[PDB]
Parts: C-alpha cells; structure tokens; sequence
C-alpha cells in the first residue's frame, strides 16, 4: 500500500 | 555516575529549583532558588550536564535558555560566594565552571562541588522563597544537609533510551528499520508538543491526494519542532524529541505516516497524529520505518 | 499509450503551449496558445493527465494551477467549438471532460480527440500569437495537419522512475533501503527547487551540535517543498520531488543528511546540500537511506 | 557515526  | 543528559534539580529539602535569574545570559546573572511546575517546561531552570573526559564525575552545567554556564565567582573557596551563569563552553579547562556531582548519603539525591574550591552548591538557609540566594559553602560529601542535596530530575533521553522506548512497543512491524539522528533529547510535556503543533499551521491545513497528504503533515510537525528547538534554546549538544513513523494496517492493505513522542516516564511511545493533534496508544498501524 | 502524468502540451507546428488563460478557476475560462519557458514552471500551462477505468487511450486532463479541466463546450462537435477550463473531477463521466490522446502519424506527438464529439483539439490556424483560441476541430487520427498535432512533454515521474535513477546513482551505499511517500511527483527545474531554498529562511540558519545539525536542514527543506506543493497548486493526486537522504563516508566514520531532486531527463539524481544551497553530483557520501 |  501507499502512504496515504 | 550522572549520565550527560539535561536536568531539572530540585532541592531535597524545600520544592525550589535551580532557576538563572530571569533566564538572562549576562555574565554574573544570579542563579537562585525558584518554584516550578511539574510536567511544562521551566523555560530559567533546565541544566545540560556535560561529562568532562578524564575527569572522574566531573562536568558543565549549562543553562539551555541562556547557553551560559553555571560559575562560582573568582572560585573562591568563601562560604557565601555567589553562584551565577557566566559565559563558558562545554569541556572547558575554567575550574570556576566545573562540577563534581556524585550521589548524597541517601543515595537518591547528589550533591554539587565545585572542582576548583571543593565547595558544595548550597540553597542558603533552606529558604523557599522566589529568588534565595545559592551559594558555594563548606561542606562534606557524607552528610544529611538539605541545604546542599539535589534531585537531578532527567528531561532528556539517549537514542539508545528512545530505541528501547520503540522497541518494547506492542505495534512495531516485522520488517521495522528506525534511523537515529541525534544523541540526547529533550523530551517534551505533551501539552508543549501540542502548543508547537498549535502553533505550526497544521492544524488549518486540509488532507489532499499526494500534494499534502499524511507523510507531508508528519514531516511537517518534525519540523516544526525541529524549528523550535532552535529558536527556543541558546545551548547546543541536544535535539527536541520528535519522531516520523510509517506504518501499514494488519490487513497488509494500507499504509500511513504519523508522528510519536514518549512518555513522562521516559520508557514508552506515545503516537501523535499531525491531521487532529490526537495522541494514541495505538493508531491501526504497525511502524515498518521511523526517524528520530 | 500515454501515461498518467504532468505535461507540458507544446503544438507540433509553432512554439505554442495549451494555456489556460491567467490561471483562472472560472467556468469558461477560454484555453489558448501561449508562448513558453524552457527550463522553468509555466504556470498556467501544466496539465495532469488522468487515465479513465475501462476507456482505452482516454483521459481527464487537469490544469495544475486552477485545478479546472479541459472542458469542448457544450460537446458541440461544429468545428471552431470554444475548448475552455471548466469545474470537475478526475474520473468525471462527463464527455465534454474526457479526452482520447494518441501517437499521431508521426509517431512522436498526440491528437487530443474530445471522447463525446469525436473531434480534435486545434491551433486555430496554427497562430503563433500569445491567446490564439484554440477549438474543437474535424479531423483524422492518421493525417499530417500540424494544427492538431501535440507534444505531451512530461514534467513528472512515477515512483518507479524515481527508483530507478536512485539505483543507478553510483553513491548508494551496500546497505541502502528507500522509502517510497506518494506515487507522482513534479520535477523541478534547479531554478525554482533554488527559489524555495532562498524564501525558507534555511540560507540564514547557523548550523548548532543536534540542535540544528544536518538533519535539521534537510527535512526543513523537505517540509518547505511541501509546502510550496500545496500552496501554489490546486490539483490533486501529485506531489512535488524532493528527497532526504541519510549518508555515510568512504571511511564510515562520519554521516551526513542532504536533500536530491533529479536531473532534466529524469534519468538521474542530483545531490541539494541546504546548508548552501549547492548542487553536487559526488556529496562525499553514500546513501544508506533515503524517503521522498 | 552520527548523522552530522
Ligand atoms: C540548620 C543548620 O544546618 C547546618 O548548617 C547549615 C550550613 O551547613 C554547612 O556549613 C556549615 C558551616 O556554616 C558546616 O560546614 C556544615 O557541615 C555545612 O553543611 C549551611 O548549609 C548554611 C547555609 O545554607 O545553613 C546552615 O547554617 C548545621 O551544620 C547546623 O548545625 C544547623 O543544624
Ligand atoms: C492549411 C490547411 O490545413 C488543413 O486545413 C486546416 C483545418 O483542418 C482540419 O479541418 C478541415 C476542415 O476545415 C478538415 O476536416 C481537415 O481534415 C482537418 O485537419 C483546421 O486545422 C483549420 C483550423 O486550424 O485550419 C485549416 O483550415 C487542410 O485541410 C487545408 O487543405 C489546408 O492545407
Ligand atoms: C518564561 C516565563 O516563565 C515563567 O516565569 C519565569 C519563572 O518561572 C518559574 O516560576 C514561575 C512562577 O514565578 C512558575 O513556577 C514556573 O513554572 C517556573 O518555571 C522563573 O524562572 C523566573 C525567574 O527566572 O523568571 C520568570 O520569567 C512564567 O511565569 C512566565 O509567564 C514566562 O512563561
Ligand atoms: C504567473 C505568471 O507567469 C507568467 O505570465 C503568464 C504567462 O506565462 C507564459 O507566458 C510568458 C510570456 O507572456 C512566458 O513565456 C512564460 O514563460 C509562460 O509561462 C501566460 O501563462 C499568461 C496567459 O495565461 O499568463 C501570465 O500570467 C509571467 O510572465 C508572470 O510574471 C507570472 O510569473
Ligand atoms: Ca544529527
Ligand atoms: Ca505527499
Ligand atoms: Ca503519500
Ligand atoms: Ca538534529
Ligand atoms: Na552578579
Ligand atoms: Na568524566
Ligand atoms: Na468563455
Ligand atoms: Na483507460
């Protein structure tokens, strides 16, 4: 996942 | 033996501590006794104790508001000589500016000599009044006298204390990597943590796609404090603590930035999140990297 | 096919670049033919480019700058149809929004076709002059016609991109590990990532022992390339590249933090010292960590 | 080393  | 470290210190007899007189930076300022308040920052009474190599117990005292050094007049070796900040540095040669600081007879408190006179910082009389008057004055490593006993109360952590404080933590990632990048922090009251996020803008800013999304608030907050620390303090030889996290959810699905501090006990992490000012004990992320 | 990007969209025929008129957010705002600044950010002439789910080959195009879309009035499909900067969002099913970008028959610029009416984005008359209008024309995907021709030159790079000039740097230490913030960042020419050193206060700052040390600077310079992301631009769903890097020397008995950003043809990083504003190909260390 |  992306850091969001 | 004192670890180097930053201190507020608190008399044994009476609650005053060791206050330089409106935190003034002119050579010859009074330091005295003053009242405090527990869990904020004592802007006038917060002392950087630096170890002096090959000098056994022996260190600096240096004011982290003014950067000036805590200094007994002329050394004299007089019982009522003042005790003043004086303008130094960190491992100077100036026994006027020297301390041996070694556990008192009841094992929890020390007392203050100074190198050159071998006599004890001393809280004259006792007196608890705002502004009384400290001074070096005869004394003896071994006896009861409050008058010259100090809780040195330790403000600051090591990196090798802030990594424990991680470690132990419920919440840290299998493939978790922390990069350190100072030696001893100040760590903060969260009520001062929150004053700096207050004041940093951040708590107007608006969450967008990419272009200020959760790492750019977490990186921001460590700056602010970083810009804090700063232009707050004259000493040097410290950091403010403030800590950047990643994380990812259990689910392996999502992932966050967010900031973390410690407790008052120095011994665990407290997460902050820099989008509402909420501190967590646990903010549905594992941490996988961190800098501090 | 094109990628989801930032671009630069130069006509094939004259040195024109589609401008949406002083920036504006109003619906209606005409998009026109401007002339332009190599090696700079032209303000009003920037375009993200969504791709569209399950659409082949089509787009929203977003004006960085208003954070409006590239709007064929009406859809109307006559030709000389005004093309103006117009409210919506960037997976729109509004035809009026959604653009079909192709190689053209020269096999290096695009035709931009309106999805809805089937026709071309046009340089009426292929003007040169600053504010000619640009139009919904008829055309063909496989003709010579300039007026209709486009250069989508990319001002952003992927995560990936960004990856992969770190990787080919020859300054990475064995140990190195990065971590990825966000997934599509502009690139700055040195000119402006300069300009928002200078307006940051970090040319004044004192290099202090922990205090305000390395560290201190190059995440300052981080959190200010943040900030200049959100303040100047009105999009969404990009960021602004600038990396911090954690360094050791040949001899790994020192460590330094620094700033990159990349080269022109995005193919290379460049070292950002922000104690002094200077760039570098060889910093005197290697990289063991670094996020951006 | 230190980050310096
Ligand atoms: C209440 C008082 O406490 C002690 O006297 C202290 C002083 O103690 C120190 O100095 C004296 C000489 O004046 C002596 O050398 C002693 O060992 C040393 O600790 C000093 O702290 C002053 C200033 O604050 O206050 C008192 O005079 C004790 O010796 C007295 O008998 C008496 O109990
Ligand atoms: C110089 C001129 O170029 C071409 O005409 C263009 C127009 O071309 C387009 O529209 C026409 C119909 O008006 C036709 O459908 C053509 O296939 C299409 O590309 C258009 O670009 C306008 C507006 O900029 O300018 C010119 O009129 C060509 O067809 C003409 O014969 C002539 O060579
Ligand atoms: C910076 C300044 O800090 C406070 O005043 C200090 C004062 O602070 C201590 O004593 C006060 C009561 O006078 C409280 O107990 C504080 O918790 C203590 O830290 C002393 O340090 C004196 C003598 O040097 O200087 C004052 O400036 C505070 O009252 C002020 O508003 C201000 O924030
Ligand atoms: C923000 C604004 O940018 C410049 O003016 C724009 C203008 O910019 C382009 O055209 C100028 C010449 O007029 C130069 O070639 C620039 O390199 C181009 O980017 C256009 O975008 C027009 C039409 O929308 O708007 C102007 O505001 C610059 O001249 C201004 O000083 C200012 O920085
Ligand atoms: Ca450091
Ligand atoms: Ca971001
Ligand atoms: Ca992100
Ligand atoms: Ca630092
Ligand atoms: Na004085
Ligand atoms: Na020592
Ligand atoms: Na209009
Ligand atoms: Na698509």
């Amino acid at each position: 996942p992306v850091v969001r | 033996s004192l670890r180097r470290g930053i201190y507020h210190i608190e008399n044994a007899g009476v609650p005053s501590a060791i206050d330089l007189k409106d935190g003034s930076s002119s050579d010859g300022t009074p330091i005295v006794g003053w009242q405090f308040t527990p869990d904020t920052i004592n802007w006038h009474q917060l002392w950087l104790a630096e170890p002096i190599p090959n000098v056994a117990d022996t260190f600096t005292l240096c004011n982290l508001f003014s950067g000036t050094y805590m200094d007994l007049y002329n050394g004299s070796s007089e019982a009522g000589t003042a005790v003043n900040g004086w303008q130094g540095t960190a491992f100077t040669t100036n026994p006027h500016q020297l301390w041996t600081i070694k556990k008192s007879s009841d094992g929890t408190s020390y007392k203050i000599q100074n190198y050159g006179s071998k006599t004890f910082v001393d809280l004259v009389n006792g007196d608890s009044s705002d502004g009384a008057k400290i001074a070096g004055w005869t004394g003896t490593w071994d006896e009861g006298n409050p008058h010259q006993k100090w809780y040195f109360n330790r403000m600051s952590v090591s990196s090798a204390e802030a990594q424990a404080a991680i470690a132990r933590n419920p919440h840290i990632h299998g493939t978790y990597r922390g990069y350190i990048l100072d030696g001893e922090y100040l760590v903060l009251p969260n009520a001062t943590f929150t004053q700096i996020w207050k004041d940093s803008g951040l708590p107007g800013s608006k969450w967008r796609e990419q272009i200020y999304d959760a790492d750019d608030f977490a990186i921001a907050m460590k700056a602010a404090v970083g810009k804090w620390g700063a232009d707050s303090w004259k000493a040097n030889g410290f950091a403010i603590f403030c800590g950047v996290m990643l994380g990812v959810n259990k689910a392996g699905d999502a992932a966050a930035a967010y900031n973390f501090t410690l407790t008052k006990d120095h011994a665990d992490i407290v997460f902050f999140e820099p989008q509402n000012g909420g501190y967590l004990n646990d903010i549905g992320y594992d941490s996988y990297m961190a800098f501090y």
